[PDB]
């Protein structure tokens, strides 16, 4: 009974939430037209966290999609588990997506905000506990980027005590796919720095290095990509749905992990991942899923953890496993280690032990870092925001729709300000 | 010291009140800025009469949705004061929890310390008290003793000198 | 006739009290849902036609662990008053379990233990769980306290508390919790017992041989030690110590209280073949650091006054040969005020077993809680951790924002300091 | 208590509460218990 | 608390917002909109907009 809200706005997060419901619904057990036909009493206890039951034994999904046109709904809607949505939850608008940051959240967004909120007012209130929310968007689009933030503005406007946990994707360094992206990420961070609670960032480089590295894809297309990142949200919150040897919530990462109020940005990852062919060569054991967790090339953002300074970082583990050799591994990855981890902090590492994993696997773990090296994000996008800005450049598209140039210097020193701020910390 | 601190804090809140609607919501909509550019191209050609048309149409809108974003930051306003007004009564909800703790420290200690001090003087009242008696009850003999009586039992001498 | 209270708090309270009522409920010969297939009285009351319920509550603000013994086996013994569960944990958070939603939950608590302790004729003290790291054993335990110091008075309330190690910990804001609730605590607690699992762990790896525990077996050895301290009560004994005994004997001052534990015989099926463990072995391996279960050398200081509790055919001769061999070691180091030093007690029952236990069948058994100086190093590791952190304030806005004032950080500290300087005092020379 | 020599002033000295340094406790060896070999970098190595 | 709802200049400091409501202010009584300075017609533009809304 701490039910969690599901919001999936733009094109990458309705996808993404669309395998997410995939993989909940074969771990619950629930067939795609809503019928429990599952094989364990366990999967009943907390199924509530996330669903809503209909009259007739019908199990409906705590989901609300956003976007501003239709396009991306209806190949949802034709997916494998479209059934399962809440027919009335689907918001759409009949205007262009503009992939225009200032658009988006002014021109277009009002309209949408005031409906979109009482959907998620239907919701919100329908249960009889609400922990937090729950948000999937990018950062280099027009509708996900702004009309996220706008909804998030408005979620700490009426729920100022609610866990407002979004997962975001953020531009590639290499190759990325958008023109415009510096001016729609610097303006989305002065939102969220202020109005979010936990933001994990994830990037699609890394997620293709991670599918070649490791899961030897010779064509991972983007099905496998989401495979991926909804590993990492089905893990946080199953401390809510299964019993454990020590539970650990939402909150309680936020507080463990979070030293100040606007250092909350978070780097995630999974292990073990399945190598084709290869996996009959590996024992996996508690020390090796630890040896996976701490490889820096498991990371799904592309910001070398070595580069910097560790300040707090947790692990989860799922299944039947000793107390003893999970407290022990942290002590060892940060005592063989050390010039990674600050000195005025003891105890950098957090754990937590849940009992049940996923299926096939014997044992899961999840990993959540904190980091300096961060700031090899942001000074990446400064530079391209500042020196687009000298030449005025793509301005025209934003200035027309009523963004005053104002808003492009105050997004810029509170970004960058961000940026001395992990670097005044590593002293 | 904590009215202080509280008063100082409520001065803060209500210092910077914006004298006008801020930038956020000062913004118009789609079909504002449309009708904008399809009258002033109207103008251009040489069709004023229905480029006023479309401006006379477009003002009517922009005054409508300007006084509706008005209600949305007066309504935000209130929202975040009473966030900051339900925070500093919790402050004073732990201020007088933890002295109330603080007295519980010294009202124990203080009625401690009377208290072996109490049940001494009462240990030693009931001890007068019995010895007084054996006094009397040896006077009340000898008193009786003064008309008619036989010679009693005499304490042990010799002790120690 | 004689009664205890037994009172759980957060998921490392709980969980070792599912442990002790298995062991309780075997040992009496209570099958699990109350019925039968002498002491029972004392732990348990009777209903008409032969059920039992146990003296217990079981409080967390988070459902998950008490949802867990509801769904269990046990489900039939408890009475679901009993059973308290919140709706959101304390998220490791001190300020917002005592303050905020610690509240919400407290005067339940309250008139339920009240309700209980009036069919509890002859009750002579309270037992009572923490883990000093949790947001609720910490911040609901030290509100706890508060309250049944005024509602009691003078009974005796005892706790058995799981104190942050050296080296394993599992929270960040460990070292925060601890110095909060170690000033409640202080005043309150008639004598608070210190175990750690740092020590418990290679205690259960050396003397146990098993290669990888978990939170289920140190459970299990921290139910022998409750049980073997309350067996005085419930089981006849050539010499029998009761509540108030310990707490005179054990305590020169009031703010000297915290003993530590120790026990023996602590071994295998296959190695008890060969040693016997007799009772002036098992009297000598009580005194080794390897089995102190909290890891402090006491070497490293003095002792103060000792008590000793034998489980099993005892002779009270024996006794009093193995203590007078314990006082020919140099190694040990005692006050010279104190020149008597212990306190001997004996009963007749031997340890009680479980199905898929990790213990053996020893006849004879020997339980110790001992007042040492040796504890000052564990305050001064707390000590040092504090003020790195509180330094560069490195967690303050987390309990400011839940209504924490931030004068009660330097005035915890300051009162660890204190409790630091009496204990050096009195280890000083006479 | 009416006096008027009373009325003028009632100084106090400086704050008889401690203004003394915070104890050190002697119990500072830590060898025993501090036992891990720490090492600057092995399972994660060099950029 | 939110930076929104606190108040905030309209450019770089208020006084370069009391020197743009002087010139607005000149401007409100008949000057040509020629006399701006040419840098300065930025600031005039976003005052403008502003209050002809307000
Ligand atoms: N011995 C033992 N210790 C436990 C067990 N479960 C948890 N712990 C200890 O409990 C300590 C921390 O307390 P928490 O787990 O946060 O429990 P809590 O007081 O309820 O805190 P919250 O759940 O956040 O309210 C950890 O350091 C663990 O070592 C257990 O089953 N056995
Ligand atoms: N992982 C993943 N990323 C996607 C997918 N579809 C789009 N993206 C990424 O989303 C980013 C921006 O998406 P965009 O179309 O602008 O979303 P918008 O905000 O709704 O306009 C691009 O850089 C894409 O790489 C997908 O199916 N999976
Ligand atoms: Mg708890």
């Amino acid at each position: 009974v701490r039910e969690i809200v599901h919001i999936q706005a733009g094109q990458c997060g309705n996808q993404i939430g669309a395998k997410f419901w995939e993989v909940i619904s074969d771990e619950h057990g629930i067939d795609p037209t809503g019928s429990y036909h599952g094989d364990s009493d366990l999967q009943l206890e907390r199924i509530n966290v996330y669903y809503n039951e209909a009259t007739g034994g019908k199990y409906v999904p705590r989901a609300i999609l956003v976007d501003l046109e239709p396009g991306t709904m209806d190949s949802v809607r034709a997916g494998q588990f479209g059934q399962l949505f809440r027919p009335d939850n689907f918001v759409f608008g009949q205007s262009g997506a503009g992939n225009n940051w200032a658009k988006g959240y002014y021109t277009e967004g009002q309209e949408l905000c005031e409906s979109i909120l009482d959907v998620i007012r239907k919701e919100a209130e329908s249960c009889d506990c609400l922990q937090g929310f729950q948000l999937v968007h990018s950062l280099g689009g027009g509708t996900g980027a702004g009309l996220g933030t706008l909804l998030l503005n408005k979620l700490r406007e009426e729920y100022p005590d609610r866990i407002l946990s979004t997962y975001s994707i953020v531009p590639s360094p290499k190759v990325s796919d958008t023109v415009v992206e510096p001016y729609n990420c610097t303006l989305s961070v002065h939102q969220l720095v202020e109005s979010a609670d936990e933001v994990f960032c994830i990037d699609n480089e890394a997620l293709y290095d991670i599918c070649f590295r490791t899961l030897k894809l010779t064509t991972p297309t983007y099905g496998d990509l989401n495979h991926l990142v909804s590993m990492v949200m089905s893990g946080t919150t199953c401390a809510l749905r299964f019993p454990g040897q020590l539970n650990s919530d939402l909150r309680k990462l936020a507080v463990n992990l979070v030293p100040f109020p606007r250092l909350h940005f978070f780097i995630v990852g999974f292990a073990p991942l399945t190598s084709r062919g290869s996996q009959q060569y590996r024992a996996l054991t508690v020390p090796e899923l630890t040896s996976q967790l701490f490889d820096n090339k498991n990371m799904m953002a592309a910001c070398d953890p070595r580069r910097g300074v560790y300040l707090t970082a947790s692990a989860h583990f799922r299944g039947r496993m000793s107390s003893k050799e999970v407290d022990e591994q942290m002590l060892n990855i940060q005592a063989r280690n050390t010039s990674y981890f600050v000195e005025w902090i003891p105890s950098n590492v957090k754990s937590a032990i849940c009992d049940i994993p996923p299926r096939g696997l014997k044992m899961a773990a999840t990993f959540i870092g904190n980091t300096t090296a961060f700031r090899e994000l942001f000074t990446r996008v400064d530079s391209q925001f500042q020196k687009m800005y000298a030449r005025r450049a793509f301005i025209h598209w934003y200035v027309n729709e009523g963004l005053e140039t104002v808003e492009f210097d105050e997004a810029r020193s509170n970004m960058t300000d961000l940026i001395q701020e992990y670097e005044m910390y590593e002293t | 010291e904590l009215e202080e601190k509280i008063a100082a804090e409520s001065l803060e809140y209500g210092s910077h009140v914006p004298k006008s609607l801020p930038l956020e919501y000062s913004k118009f909509s789609a079909n504002a800025l449309n009708l904008r550019e399809r009258q002033r191209k109207a103008a251009r050609l040489r069709m004023y009469d229905d480029a006023d048309n479309f401006s006379k149409q477009a003002l009517a809108l922009e005054k409508k949705q300007l006084q509706a974003q008005n209600e949305k930051f007066v309504r935000a306003f209130n929202l975040n004061r009473k966030y900051l007004d339900k925070k500093m009564v919790e402050q004073r909800e732990c201020f007088r929890e933890i002295w109330r703790r603080k007295k519980d420290k010294v009202s124990r200690d203080t009625t401690a310390e009377l208290r072996q001090s109490k049940k001494a003087i009462e240990n030693l009242e009931k001890e007068l008290a019995e010895a007084q008696a054996s006094v009397a009850k040896e006077m009340r003999r000898i008193k009786l003793n003064e008309r008619i009586g036989t010679a009693p039992v005499n304490a042990r001498p010799g002790a120690l000198y | 006739m004689r009664e205890v209270i037994s009172i759980h708090v957060g998921q490392a309270g709980v969980q070792i009290g599912n442990g002790c009522w298995e062991l309780y409920c075997l040992e009496h010969g209570i099958q699990p849902d109350g019925q039968l297939p002498d002491a029972f009285n004392t732990f348990f009351s009777e209903t008409g036609a032969g059920k039992h319920v146990p003296r217990a509550v079981f409080v967390d603000l988070e459902p998950t662990v008490v949802d867990e013994v509801r769904t269990g086996t046990y489900r039939q013994l408890f009475h679901p008053e009993q059973l308290i569960s919140g709706k959101e944990d304390a998220a490791n958070n001190y300020a917002r379990g005592h303050y905020t939603v610690g509240k919400e939950i407290i005067d339940l608590t309250l008139d339920r233990i009240r309700k209980l302790a009036d069919q509890c004729t002859g009750l002579q003290g309270f037992l009572i769980f923490h883990s000093f790291g949790g947001g609720t054993g910490a911040g609901f335990g030290s509100l706890l306290l508060e309250r049944l110091s005024v509602d009691y008075g003078k009974k005796s309330k005892l706790e058995f508390t799981v104190y942050p190690s050296p080296q394993v910990s599992t929270a960040i804001v460990e070292p925060y919790n601890s110095i909060l609730a170690t000033h409640s605590m202080i005043d309150h607690s008639d004598c608070a017992f210190m175990v750690d699992n740092e020590a418990l762990y290679d205690l259960c790896r050396r003397a146990l041989d098993i290669e990888r525990p978990t939170y289920t077996n140190l459970n299990r050895l921290i139910g022998q030690v409750v049980s073997s301290l309350t067996a005085s009560l419930r089981f006849d004994g050539a010499l029998n110590v009761d509540f108030t005994e310990f707490q005179t004997n054990l305590v020169p001052y009031a703010r000297i209280h915290f003993p530590i534990c120790s026990y023996a015989p602590v071994i295998s099926a296959e190695k008890a073949y060969h040693e016997q463990l007799s009772v002036a072995e098992i009297t000598n391996s009580l005194f080794e650091p390897a089995n102190m279960m909290v890891k402090c050398d006491p070497r490293h200081g003095k002792y103060m006054a000792c008590t000793l509790l034998y489980r099993g055919d005892v002779v009270p001769k024996d006794v009093s040969a193995a203590v007078a061999t314990i006082k020919t070691k140099r190694t040990i180091q005692f006050v010279d005020w104190c020149p008597t030093g212990f306190k001997m007690g004996i009963n007749y029952q031997p340890p009680t077993v479980v199905p898929g236990g990790d213990l053996a069948k020893v006849q004879r058994a020997v339980c110790m809680l001992a007042n040492t100086t040796a504890i000052a190093e564990a305050w001064s590791r707390l000590d040092h951790k504090f003020d790195l952190m509180y330094a560069k304030r490195a967690f303050v806005h987390w309990y400011v924002g839940e209504g924490m004032e931030e004068a009660e950080f330097p005035e915890a500290r300051e009162d660890l300091a204190l409790l630091e300087k009496d204990y050096d005092e009195v280890a000083a020379e006479s | 208590d009416e006096e008027e020599c009373i009325y003028n002033l009632i100084p106090k000295p400086p704050p008889v509460i401690v203004k003394e340094p915070l104890h050190k406790s002697k119990f500072q060896d830590q060898k025993q218990f501090y036992t891990a070999k720490k090492l600057s970098h092995a399972t994660m190595g060099l950029p | 608390m939110r930076r929104a709802l606190r108040a905030r200049s309209l450019t770089g400091s208020f006084q370069t917002d009391r020197d743009c409501d002087d010139i607005v202010e000149s401007l409100m009584r008949g000057a040509k909109c020629d006399t701006i300075p040419p840098n300065m017609t930025q600031n005039v533009i976003t005052i403008l907009t502003a209050r002809r809304k307000d």
